């Protein structure tokens, strides 16, 4: 409600009272998660292409005798088809090696 | 752990046929040595008074021979069907029977 | 006894697939062994 | 859950006193069938782990 | 929902506790009895 | 009232754990 | 073409890097093919698209 | 009764 | 089972594909086929394009299952009826997590 | 696992050999099912003789 958004200081003259900005239309505290999220269409279709700048870069880093510059990828940190996040990680060589994450999560509920 | 002396078998049978079978924990609570589990597999193996320990024969070996075959793993579930029904003993006895008949 | 029955031929059946199988690699290798020298020379 | 584990005592007396088999013949055949799925495709079985692997 | 009975029936149980200790103390009773 | 009553999802009469009334005057 | 966002206008204004990222990012626009019988023609329609984005 | 209630449950 | 199973058909008479997934429930009919009245009351259009012509061939609309329904039903009701000792922020937490579920596990379908 | 899943099943079912062609009378028929037999209903023996032929 617009009746819930009054707030006053007295300070050096006296209580002054204001108002937060609800005059346009009504209140809407959370329009909906969904409009935050980047649905699977654009999730999907952005981080296609993603590793193709990836693996340009990784191209570019090879031929160029470059290093994982975490400055250029810091446009493509998104989030990638998997995390990125995940690809300059800490443990990036100890969890590489084990291959069935999802099937041994799926079968947790039973264990 | 568990070495399972022979003055705790006494003290476990004793605690067996006073207090109970279906009570591991009241049995637990006089041996200051072993858990309640621990008791109830000793119990079940061992201190039973239904284990036939000794009196290995051949109607029995080829008893075990014509179902090593049939059913490879699951030594557990042919354990009270052979006759045994110790759970270390038919493995045992498999053992025995191929180390044996390799020369 | 039908699961006894099963045992054993499944037994025989795996006796009689390997030597397939044996056979098989056996004749797998005289065809690349064929086949290699032909294309060295 | 009692009812359940009921029923289960029960389905494990049934196949162990009775003999409902998987069908010796078709288990056989299936049995033929992935090894010759397997030897069309050429995977090797596993090396059990020994105790001086790296990983 | 019944945790309000609970805590409703523990504070009339202290405050029939507290009426009991106030009422044997009593001026009317205990010091009353004292200045006997 | 102050509120604009035709953005909410299908329609909302008296949140209140109370609505035995059921009419809008539509037909 | 990454034009929803408010940003479109400055990183249009700042150089043609914004319209690489653009065509980068729209890459698969079938639209793109259909005019590509003018190549002309649709280096005219991105010339007053970005003269429509400045003014 | 019993394997009517396993199925559906 | 035939109680436990579906099958759908495509043909001159049937232009609805109906596919249930592990998820959420799924329809695809063609663009340039006699598409049907595709009502899509959010913005859930999967624009399948040609692979080889690059030319949107199909729309296959989202919707979620009745079994993740079902499930959101539960959790509800055991969340209310989780009452008698809980604190409120402890409410709020299980209620995040929740609500997190039947968000981005899918997204596209929840609107 | 539901992204990529549902995904890559729509591209197949749209990238096909013309899948939505129904010109000449072609048809097409999904089934989806689930077993009720990937648990307990299992041939003991054949799962031992299968690990031993793979492992």
């Amino acid at each position: 409600p617009q009746s819930d958004l009054r707030w006053s200081k007295q300070t050096d003259v006296g209580i002054t009272h204001f108002r937060s900005g609800m005059s346009h239309e009504e209140d809407q505290l959370i329009p909906n998660l969904y409009r935050y999220i980047q649905p699977w269409e654009s999730e999907f279709i952005d981080s296609q292409r993603v590793w193709a700048e990836y693996a340009l870069k990784r191209q570019e880093a090879i031929a160029q005798n470059r290093r994982l510059t975490l400055e250029d990828l810091e446009d493509s940190w998104d989030r990638g088809i998997p995390r990125i996040n995940t690809l300059f990680q800490k443990d990036r060589h100890t969890l590489a090696y084990d291959k069935g994450w999802r099937v041994r999560t799926d079968f947790k509920q039973y264990q | 752990g568990g070495v399972w002396r022979n003055t705790e078998d006494e003290i476990l049978k004793a605690a067996v046929m006073k207090y109970g079978k279906n009570q591991w924990s009241r049995i637990a609570s006089l041996l200051h040595r072993k858990s309640a589990k621990q008791c109830k597999a000793r119990w079940y193996e061992w201190l039973d008074p239904s284990i036939k320990k000794t009196e290995w024969s051949r109607e029995e070996e080829e008893k075990l021979l014509h179902l090593a075959k049939l059913m490879p793993t699951q030594w557990r579930t042919i354990a009270p069907i052979i006759g045994r029904t110790a759970a270390q003993c038919l493995e045992h006895y498999e053992f025995l029977l191929d180390k044996a008949a390799q020369r | 006894e039908n699961f006894a029955k099963l045992a054993e031929a499944l037994y025989i059946a795996d006796r009689k697939a390997r030597e397939a199988v044996e056979m098989r690699a056996q004749v797998e290798r005289k065809m690349a062994q064929k086949e290699k020298e032909k294309h060295e020379e | 859950t009692r009812l359940y584990l009921k029923a289960e005592q029960e389905r494990q007396h049934n196949y162990l006193k009775d003999g409902p088999y998987i069908t010796a013949e078709e288990a056989v055949a299936v049995y033929t069938t992935t090894v010759h799925w397997l030897e069309s495709r050429r995977f090797s079985p596993i090396p059990f782990p020994p105790l001086s692997y790296k990983h | 929902e019944a945790r309000k009975r609970e805590l409703k029936k523990n504070k009339k149980q202290r405050m029939m506790v507290r009426a009991a200790v106030l009422k044997m103390k009593d001026p009317k009773q205990i010091i009353r009895d004292m200045e006997k | 009232d102050h509120f604009n009553k035709t953005i909410l999802p299908k329609v909302m009469q008296v949140k209140n754990f109370g609505r035995s009334g059921r009419t809008k005057y539509t037909h | 073409t990454k034009f929803i966002t408010y940003r479109s206008k400055k990183l249009i204004q700042e150089s043609d890097q914004h319209l690489k990222d653009v065509e980068k990012i729209l890459q698969n626009d079938k639209r793109y093919l259909v005019l590509d019988c003018v190549p002309e023609e649709r280096r005219k329609l991105i010339v007053a698209y970005v003269d429509d984005l400045d003014r | 009764e019993f394997h009517k209630k396993f199925m559906e449950k | 089972q035939w109680e436990n199973s579906f099958v759908s058909v495509y043909s001159k008479d049937n232009p609805n594909l109906l596919f249930n997934m592990c998820g959420f429930e799924c329809r695809i009919l063609p663009k340039c086929r006699t598409s049907y009245e595709e009502f899509t009351h959010k913005d859930g259009v999967w624009n399948l394009q040609n692979e080889v012509t690059k030319e949107r061939t199909a729309q296959c609309f989202l919707r979620v299952d009745d079994e993740s329904m079902q499930r959101f039903h539960n959790r509800v009701r055991q969340i209310l009826m989780a009452s008698g000792s809980t604190t409120f922020t402890k409410i709020v937490n299980k209620w995040n997590t929740a609500l997190i579920g039947l968000m981005t596990y899918f997204r596209e379908a929840v609107v | 696992p539901p992204p990529l899943l549902v995904y890559k099943w729509c591209q197949g079912i749209n990238n096909l050999q013309d899948v939505w062609e129904t010109s000449e009378g072609e048809c097409n028929v999904m089934l989806e099912s689930r077993f009720e037999k990937m648990y307990e209903k299992i041939d003991l023996t054949l799962l031992n003789r299968l690990l031993r032929l793979i492992v």
